[PDB]
């Protein structure tokens, strides 16, 4: 919620007015995504504070909607570097690995692959995922 | 059903595994594996740190997933 808590959430991004205001437009159409700054733990065990979009997207499939949960985390780089996106399955779904899914819930797309700014931004990204999905399923009941 | 765990150089190595087993258990599971005590383990998985008490079915962690090994 709230830009100003936002603008706070991202304090610490290189880019910060770019960031907010491309968060700002996806949240203002994808009302089940919201911010939240958690420390994101790579691989390798080091660790940074980042802004993450948290939350489900809308992806009709087979006269139903399926809201899907992902995860879409900033680096401190964002607009310049894409976001590392996950779908993060719930106790009640499987994920469906293929060829923009693997078993970790780890998305692929040609979106992120080609990433460039000012071109690719969230609210992109999260329209081709939408797209992509409903033709694809990344998870079933 | 079947996980691996990488280290960030190493050969990856299988694990079975079943969705009530503890993050201790897999890393006794590893230790009996690879000789490691569990307390010189961290096991890592899509941006979170595992901990030792929560099971894989907290987690949510399906078949085929790749945990992350790092030692102390
Ligand atoms: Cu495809
Ligand atoms: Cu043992």
């Amino acid at each position: 919620v709230s830009e100003s808590q936002l603008k706070k959430m991202v304090s610490k991004y290189k880019y910060r007015d770019l960031t907010v205001r491309e968060t700002v437009n996806v949240i203002t159409l994808y009302k089940d995504l919201k911010p939240v700054l958690d420390s994101y733990v790579f691989n390798d065990g080091s660790s940074r504070e980042l802004m993450n979009l948290t939350g489900t997207i809308p992806v009709p499939y087979r006269g139903n909607t399926y809201n899907i949960p992902i995860c879409l985390w900033l680096l401190d780089t964002y607009p310049y570097n894409p976001p590392i996106c996950f779908v993060k399955p719930t106790s009640s779904m499987t994920i469906k690995t293929g060829k923009h899914v693997d078993a970790n819930g780890k998305i692929y797309l040609p979106y992120l692959h080609e990433w460039k700014h000012p071109q690719s931004d969230l609210l992109g990204l999260i329209q081709v995922m939408i797209v992509v999905f409903g033709d694809e399923p990344p998870v079933f009941s | 059903m079947q996980i691996f765990v990488k280290t960030l150089t190493g050969k990856t190595i299988t694990l079975e595994v079943e969705p009530s087993d503890t993050i201790e258990n897999v890393k006794a599971k590893i230790q009996d594996k690879e000789g490691i005590p569990p307390d010189q383990q961290r096991l890592i998985f899509a941006g979170k740190q595992l901990e030792d008490g929560r099971t894989l079915s907290d987690y949510n962690i399906q078949k085929e997933s790749t945990l992350h090994l790092v030692l102390r």
